[PDB]
Formats: structure tokens, C-alpha cells, sequence
């Protein structure tokens, strides 16, 4: 994807529920820097749902795929209350961003 | 299907293109096409809805379109490059294509739509529902549009998008934490906070007590406080599907009031 894009829904889209700054805070959703890739469930300070907690997924670029489609869909009893991103270029652009955040 | 005077495929691609520059144009282009058949009455037949009469004089001027001139300014430049789309056509085409680019239902397209040629066809003041009224006057706009309860409440339901403007409404800000995105999101926020009194806003509002960043406006909870509204707001809440169909059926309807012999267009 292309990262200035991907920057620019990130701000439209998560900013109200995610920071994406090193250290940077927990809130609705938690901080997702250094994410791609990461098991589910383990940033530091935040309490998860039950059902994110003890998931088995990975957060690998085409898992991440998938999940932004419909959240929901792809991880019932999810408290992410996110509509999901519907185009695979946008998908692409936001994942190509996350994977920027070392 | 039938194909329209103009083209839809290259018109529905640059509407999404105008959206991804200015995300916060997909609620304004709902709250446009909803407005412009909003001002409609069931049982005195007037009001010119869904035939663009907002681009005139007194209609345009009215307290509660306040903001619309921005949506139809961002339309003004598709209808130059698609010269045959009527403007009360292009309004609602806008308003599908948003519902759909931010996650929403893909609603069936239907074109004919004739443009009003001046304000003399407008209707009055006071048809446009009031934020800071309750389920006595929510009813009363929405019986005489034509819609029952269940209708009501997942037309409402739109407030998963956009904010409030201080400058348009008196209001401020959101009412979920996706302003971005359409789903039942409203549904699920106005059941599952605690809604408080905001003290930093003079037009009386709620706030979610977690976070203070989103707000109810008193016709919102209205729909907590009335046995029949609150049922639809619970299904709602538990059946995203379920909300999607209901609004879909129900801005179709909203958006053909007062028209007659529309032509199905060909899908995406
Ligand atoms: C609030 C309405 C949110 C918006 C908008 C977005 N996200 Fe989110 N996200 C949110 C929560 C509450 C949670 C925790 C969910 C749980 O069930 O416990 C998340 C989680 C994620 C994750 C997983 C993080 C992890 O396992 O540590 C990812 C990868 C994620 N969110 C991504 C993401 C993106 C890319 C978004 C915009 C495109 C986005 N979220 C919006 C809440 C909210
Ligand atoms: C009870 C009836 C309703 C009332 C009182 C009401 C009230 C309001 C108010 C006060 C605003 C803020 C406007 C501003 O300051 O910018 C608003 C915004 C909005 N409303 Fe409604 N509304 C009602 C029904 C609807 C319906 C039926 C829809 C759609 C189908 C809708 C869609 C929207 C959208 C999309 C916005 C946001 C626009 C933006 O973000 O720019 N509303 N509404
Ligand atoms: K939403
Ligand atoms: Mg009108």
C-alpha cells in the first residue's frame, strides 16, 4: 500500500480509538505501535475482551486483511466497534502504515 | 436495469475519490439528501421533496439546513463533468454511495428524479425536526413523512456518522467513535454508556460519562425513554445484518417520497 494514504485513513479512521506514537497511550482501543506482526491480545496496560484475550491470531499484513474488513466477522465478541474497511486499497494503504510504526 | 443518461460507473468511482480526499463529507452528503426529503408532508402533499428545492430561497435559509451549502458546492463540480444527472438524483446517488463507501448497505439505485426549476415550490419553516425536542415531536415528523416506529428509529440510526457543528446546530461533536464509518454503532453506544450531563456545551446535551467524547442530543435518548422506540434501539444493537436492511428499505422509501416512475439503474 501507499503509506501517506494509509497515514491520512489511520487519522480518519482510528485516531478517536488508537495512538500510533512509541509509548504512546492507551484509550478506547490500545496503542498499536510495533503491532504488525505481533501475537493478539498483548499491548502493555490495556484490558482486552474475552474473546481478544485468548485468541490464537497473529496480526501478519494478510490476517490484518482480513480483520479490517469486518472485525466482527472475523473475531466474534470483539469490542473494536469499527464499520470495517470495505476497498482492498484502502485496506492495503492502512496496513501498509501500521507496518511503518517499527 | 436500465441505463441512465449519464455515467453512473465513472460517477459512483468519483464520488468515492471525493469522499477518500474529505472523509467527513460522507455524513454531510446523507444529512443533505436527507433534508431535501425531510420537508415533505404526507397529509397536506407538499413540501417538493427529493427534487433539489434547497438550492433556493427561503428553503436554503431554513435554521435547520444550516451547513448544507457544503455538500452541495462538493456536488456543484460532479454535475458540471455529468452534465445529464439531475441534481435531486445526484444528491441521492451521494448519499448511497457514502452509506456504502463508509461500510454501510449497498441500496438499489433508482434514477428519474426532475429537478424543482425555482423556490417557488418550496414548503414552510418547521418541518425540519428539532435536536432539543423528545418522542412526542420525533413521532409527529415521522408520521408525517410516512414512517412507523421501526422505520423511525433505524433512520435515526444514521448518527453512527458525522458530529455536530456549534455553528450549524449549537451542538458538538460525535456520537460514536467511528464518525468515520456506518454501522449500528449508534445502537450499541446509547445503550452501553452512561450518558451525563455535558457542562462545557450551553445547548443541553449528553456525554459518555468513559470517555466525554461523544455526545446524545435529547432526541436521541427519547428513543431510550419510549417502550416502542427503545425495542427497535435493542434489536438494533444486537443485529448489525438486521440494521443494515431496515435502513437500506427505509432511506429508500425517504428518498423516493413524492416521486413517481423511477428507473432501476445497473448495479455497481
Ligand atoms: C474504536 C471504535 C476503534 C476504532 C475506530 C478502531 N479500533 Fe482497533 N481496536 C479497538 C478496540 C477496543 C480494540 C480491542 C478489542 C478487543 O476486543 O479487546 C482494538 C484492537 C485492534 C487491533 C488488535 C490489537 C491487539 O491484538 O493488540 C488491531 C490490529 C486494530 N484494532 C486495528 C485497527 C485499525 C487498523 C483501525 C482503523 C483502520 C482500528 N483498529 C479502528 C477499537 C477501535
Ligand atoms: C429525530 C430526527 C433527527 C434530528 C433531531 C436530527 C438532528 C441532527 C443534528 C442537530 C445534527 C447536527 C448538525 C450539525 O451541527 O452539523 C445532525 C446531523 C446529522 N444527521 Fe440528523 N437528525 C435527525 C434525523 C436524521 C436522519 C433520519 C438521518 C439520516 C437518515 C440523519 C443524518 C444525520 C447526519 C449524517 C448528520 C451529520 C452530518 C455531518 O456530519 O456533517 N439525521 N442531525
Ligand atoms: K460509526
Ligand atoms: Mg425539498
Amino acid at each position: 500500500g501507499d503509506v501517506e494514504r494509509g497515514e491520512k485513513l489511520f487519522k480518519g479512521r482510528a485516531a478517536q480509538c488508537h495512538t500510533a506514537t512509541k509509548g504512546g497511550s492507551n484509550g478506547v482501543g490500545p496503542n498499536l505501535f510495533g503491532i504488525v506482526n505481533r501475537p493478539s491480545g498483548k499491548v502493555e496496560g490495556f484490558t482486552y475482551s474475552k474473546a481478544n484475550a485468548e485468541s490464537g491470531v497473529i496480526w501478519t499484513p494478510e490476517v490484518l486483511d482480513v480483520y479490517l474488513e469486518n472485525p466482527k466477522k472475523f473475531m466474534p465478541g470483539t469490542k473494536m466497534s469499527f464499520a470495517g474497511i470495505k476497498k482492498p486499497q484502502e485496506r492495503a494503504d492502512v496496513i501498509a502504515y501500521l507496518e511503518t510504526l517499527k | 436495469s436500465e441505463e441512465p443518461p449519464f455515467d453512473i460507473r465513472a460517477l459512483r468511482a468519483d464520488i468515492e475519490d471525493m469522499i477518500s480526499e474529505k472523509l467527513e463529507l460522507g455524513p454531510s452528503l446523507i444529512r443533505l439528501a436527507w433534508h431535501e426529503a425531510a420537508s415533505y408532508d404526507c397529509f397536506k402533499k407538499d413540501g417538493s421533496p427529493n427534487s433539489a428545492s434547497m438550492r433556493f430561497k427561503p428553503e436554503c435559509l431554513y435554521a435547520g439546513n444550516k451547513g448544507l451549502d457544503i455538500p452541495r458546492k462538493a456536488l456543484e463540480t460532479l454535475k458540471k463533468k455529468y452534465p445529464q444527472i439531475s441534481y435531486a438524483d445526484l444528491w441521492v446517488l451521494a448519499a448511497y454511495v457514502a452509506i456504502e463507501y463508509m461500510g454501510g448497505p449497498t441500496i438499489p439505485f433508482c434514477w428519474g428524479r426532475v429537478d424543482a426549476k425555482d423556490g417557488s415550490v418550496c414548503g414552510p419553516d418547521g418541518r425540519l425536526p428539532d435536536g432539543s425536542k423528545t418522542q412526542s415531536h420525533v413521532r409527529e415528523v415521522f408520521r408525517r413523512l410516512g414512517f412507523n416506529d421501526q422505520e423511525t428509529v433505524a433512520l435515526i440510526g444514521a448518527h453512527t456518522c458525522g458530529e455536530c457543528h456549534i455553528e450549524f446546530s449549537g451542538y458538538h461533536g460525535p456520537w460514536t467513535h467511528d464518525k468515520n464509518g456506518f454501522d449500528n454503532s449508534f445502537f450499541t453506544q446509547l445503550l452501553d454508556e452512561d450518558w451525563v450531563l455535558n457542562p462545557k456545551v450551553e445547548q443541553m446535551q449528553l456525554m459518555d460519562r468513559a470517555t466525554t467524547k461523544l455526545m446524545m442530543l435529547p432526541s436521541d435518548v427519547c428513543l431510550l425513554l419510549d417502550p416502542s422506540y427503545r425495542k427497535y434501539v435493542e434489536l438494533y444493537a444486537k443485529d448489525n445484518d438486521r440494521f443494515n436492511k431496515d435502513f437500506a428499505n427505509a432511506f429508500k422509501k425517504l428518498t423516493e417520497l413524492g416521486t413517481r416512475n423511477l428507473h432501476k439503474a445497473p448495479a455497481s
